[PDB]
C-alpha cells in the first residue's frame, strides 16, 4: 500500500495525500472545529457556517460556488461533527488545480451575505423541527447530553433552536476567524493525485490561513413517548479515546457482539468518548434485550474464546479502509488521521495491532472498560418496561 | 390466607398516600424497595429485642406467673392491652349479649367499612375534615384501650359508655357526612 506522504507549510496548514491508481479525486480540508469547541452562546455557529459556505464568495458570488463546482463535475460535500469539520470535493483529479482553489475560497474569504444568514436560519430551524423525525439520532444526542452534563460534549452539533434564531454574521465570523486557524488544518487528497502538484497548489492557494475537563457521568435520560411504534435505547460507558491503545482490544471486542437493529458503538473524542448499543425494540422486550446485552458485555469479560475472538480480528480486518474502499473513504481517513492521531497510521500497523490482540488481553480490556462501571442510558419511546438505574447497573455485573 | 390476601392485592397493584393512580410512577421492588423492608426489619428487630432483653414484663401481667388456681381468681382479672379496646366496648354494653354483639362489631365495622366511602377522593392527603375525626377515632380508640385497664367505677364507666358511642357514631354516621360537607366544598356534589 502506498505510504501517505505529509508536509507542512507556513501557515500550519497540512498537506496530506495518499496517491493512488483510481482516477477521479476527494480533496477535502478538515478542520479541528465542532460543538465542543463552542461556549453555549454560539451553539450552532459551525452548522449554520457549514450552511453558509456554499451560498458564495466573493469570488464567486450567489450560485457561482455550486455552479462551478457542479460544471466541474463535482461532488462536493460536508459534514460536522461534535470534533471535526470537513469540506470535501469529489472530482476529476485532472481538475485539482481548481478542486483546490474553490476549497481555498471555502475555508477563507468566504462570504456570508446576511440575506442568506437569513434563509439558512429558516432551513436549519425548520429541519430541525422534522430533525426530531430521527429518532435514532435524538437517542444519540442525549446519550451525549445524559452522559457528558455540564461539558462542551453535551451539546449537540445543531444547537438549540434558541440560538439558530439568535445568531448573526459577526458571531459567525468570529467562530471563523477562531476556529479555522491554519495548524489546526488539514488538506488531505486520496486518488489520482501528485503530492508535489498538490503541495504546490497548498502553498499558491491556502497559504494565506491565520495563525493563531471533559468528563462522562453515569447518569439516564428517558423520554417517554406512549404513540410511537417501536423504543430506540443506547447504553454506553466511558470510551476510551482516540489516542488510547486499547481502543483495538475494543474493536474486537463490538465485532465479538456485531432483540432488534441491536447495533454497536465506540464514538471516540479527543481523550474521551462513548462505548456501547443501540437497540430498537418493541415496548415488551426492551428489557429482554437490556438483559442480554449485559449478559454478553459480561461474556467477554470472562469468557471470551480464541476462536470468537478470532471472528472478531477477521471482521475487524474486513473493515479497515483503503484504496478499494475509494477515495473519499481514504481521503476522510487521511483527514481524520491528521486530525486525531497527527499522523496517517498505516494499515500494516492496524494489522499488527490487530494480530496482537488475543483473548486474555480483550478480556482484561473489557473488565477495564465494562466490569462494574456506571452507564449512561438514553431511552425514546414506549419505554416502561426499560428497566431503572439500579437493575441496568446490577447487570453491569454478575455474582458469580 | 395472607398467600390470598397478596393475590387478591396484586391483582390490582398497592395504594399510594395520594390516593391517586400511580400507573405513571412505578418502579420495580427487589432493588428498590427491599432495601427499604429490609431496613424496616431492621429497626422492628431492634424494638422486638429493646422489649425482651430489657423490659421483658412491661406488656406482661404479673399474675400469670402464679400457677393456676380454680378456688381463686385473680381480683384483677384484664385481658392484655391490645384485646382492652374490646374489652371497653363489652364491659360498656349493660346487656350481656349486647355487649358480646358490640364487641364483634367492633371488629366487624371494618369490614363494613368499604360500604361507607362516600368520597370522590380515594384517601385522607386532601380531606381536611374527615381527618380530623380519623384522628378523633385514634384519640378515642386510646381512650378504650385506657379504660379496659381501669376497674369498674365511676367515672371511668362513664367514659367507656360514652368512647364506644363516640367511636361507633364516628366510623358510622360522622365520616360519611364528613365526606359529603368536602365534596360539597370543592363544588363537586
Ligand atoms: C403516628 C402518627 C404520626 C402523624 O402525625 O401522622 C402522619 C400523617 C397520618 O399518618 P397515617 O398514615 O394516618 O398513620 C396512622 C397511624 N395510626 O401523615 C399524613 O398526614 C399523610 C398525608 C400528608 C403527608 C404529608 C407529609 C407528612 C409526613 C409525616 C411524617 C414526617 C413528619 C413527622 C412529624 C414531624
Ligand atoms: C395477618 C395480618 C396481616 C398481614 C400479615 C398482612 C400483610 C399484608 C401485606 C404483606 C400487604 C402487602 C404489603 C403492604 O401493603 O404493605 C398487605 C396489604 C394490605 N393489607 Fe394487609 N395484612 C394483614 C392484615 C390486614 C388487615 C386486618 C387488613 C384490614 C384492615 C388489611 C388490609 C390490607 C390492605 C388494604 C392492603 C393493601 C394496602 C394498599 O396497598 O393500599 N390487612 N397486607
Amino acid at each position: 500500500v502506498p505510504e501517505t506522504q505529509v508536509s507542512i507549510l507556513d501557515n500550519g496548514l497540512r498537506v496530506a495525500s495518499e496517491q493512488s491508481s483510481h482516477a477521479t479525486c476527494t480533496v477535502g480540508v478538515w478542520i479541528d472545529a465542532g460543538s465542543r469547541y463552542e461556549t453555549e452562546k454560539n451553539n450552532g455557529a459551525g452548522y449554520f457556517l457549514e450552511h453558509l459556505a456554499f451560498k458564495g464568495t466573493k469570488n464567486r458570488p450567489g450560485n457561482a460556488l455550486e455552479k462551478e463546482v457542479e460544471s466541474i463535475g463535482a461532488h462536493l460535500n460536508a459534514y460536522s461533527t461534535r470534533e471535526h469539520t470537513a469540506y470535501l470535493i469529489k472530482a476529476l483529479s485532472k481538475d485539482l488545480p481548481k478542486v483546490v482553489e474553490l476549497l481555498a475560497d471555502i475555508v477563507q474569504n468566504s462570504s456570508l451575505e446576511d440575506s442568506q444568514i437569513e434563509k439558512e436560519r429558516d432551513v436549519i430551524l425548520r429541519e430541525m423541527q422534522e430533525n426530531d423525525a430521527s429518532m435514532q439520532n435524538v437517542v444519540f444526542d442525549y446519550l451525549h447530553a445524559t452522559a457528558f452534563q455540564g461539558t462542551p460534549l453535551a451539546q449537540a452539533v445543531e444547537g438549540p433552536s434558541e440560538n439558530v434564531r439568535r445568531l448573526s454574521r459577526t458571531d459567525l465570523t468570529d467562530y471563523l476567524n477562531r476556529h479555522y486557524k491554519a495548524p489546526r488544518m488539514v488538506l488531505a487528497a486520496a486518488g489520482g493525485v501528485e503530492h508535489q502538484q498538490l503541495l504546490d497548489l497548498a502553498q499558491k492557494h491556502l497559504s494565506s490561513v491565520s495563525r493563531v475537563p471533559c468528563r462522562f457521568t453515569g447518569s439516564e435520560i428517558r423520554h417517554r413517548d406512549d404513540a410511537l411504534p417501536l423504543a430506540h435505547v443506547a447504553i454506553a460507558v466511558e470510551g476510551p479515546g482516540w489516542a488510547n491503545p486499547d481502543n483495538v482490544t475494543l474493536q474486537v471486542a463490538n465485532a465479538i457482539i456485531g432483540c432488534q437493529s441491536f447495533q454497536t458503538f465506540n464514538i471516540s473524542y479527543s481523550d474521551t468518548g462513548l462505548l456501547g448499543a443501540h437497540f430498537v425494540c418493541d415496548a415488551m422486550s426492551i428489557d429482554d434485550m437490556v438483559f442480554f446485552l449485559q449478559g454478553q458485555w459480561m461474556r467477554l469479560c470472562t469468557s471470551a474464546t480464541e476462536s470468537e475472538v478470532t471472528r472478531g480480528k477477521n471482521i475487524l480486518r474486513n473493515a479497515l479502509v483503503s484504496h478499494l474502499d475509494g477515495t473519499t473513504p481514504v481521503c476522510e481517513d487521511i483527514g481524520r488521521s491528521l486530525l486525531t492521531y497527527g499522523r496517517r497510521i498505516p494499515l500494516a500497523e492496524w494489522e499488527s495491532r490487530i494480530q496482537e490482540v488475543d483473548a486474555q488481553m480483550l478480556r482484561d480490556i473489557c473488565s477495564k472498560y465494562f466490569y462494574d462501571q456506571c452507564p449512561a442510558v438514553a431511552g425514546y419511546g414506549p419505554i416502561e418496561q426499560l428497566p431503572d438505574y439500579n437493575r441496568i447497573r446490577s447487570g453491569m455485573f454478575w455474582l458469580r | 390466607l395472607a398467600i390470598v390476601h397478596l393475590l387478591f392485592l396484586h391483582e390490582t397493584g398497592s395504594n399510594n398516600p395520594t390516593g391517586l393512580n400511580s400507573d405513571a410512577d412505578k418502579i420495580p421492588f427487589h432493588p428498590y424497595y427491599t432495601i427499604k423492608d429490609i431496613l424496616g426489619i431492621l429497626i422492628m428487630f431492634l424494638i422486638l429485642m429493646t422489649l425482651v432483653l430489657f423490659f421483658p414484663d412491661m406488656l406482661g401481667d404479673p399474675d400469670n406467673y402464679m400457677p393456676a388456681n380454680p378456688l381463686n381468681t385473680p381480683p384483677h382479672i384484664k385481658p392484655e392491652w391490645y384485646f382492652l379496646f374490646a374489652y371497653a366496648i363489652l364491659r360498656s354494653i349493660p346487656n350481656k349479649l349486647g355487649g358480646v354483639l358490640a364487641l364483634i362489631l367492633s371488629i366487624l365495622i371494618l369490614a363494613l367499612m368499604p360500604f361507607l366511602h362516600t368520597s370522590k377522593q380515594r384517601s385522607l392527603m386532601f380531606r381536611p375534615i374527615t381527618q380530623i375525626l380519623y384522628w378523633i377515632l385514634v384519640a378515642n380508640l386510646l381512650i378504650l384501650t385506657w379504660i379496659g385497664g381501669q376497674p369498674v367505677e365511676h367515672p371511668f364507666i362513664i367514659i367507656g359508655q360514652l368512647a364506644s358511642i363516640s367511636y361507633f357514631s364516628i366510623i358510622l354516621i360522622l365520616m360519611p357526612i364528613s365526606g359529603i360537607i368536602e365534596d360539597k366544598m370543592l363544588k363537586l356534589y
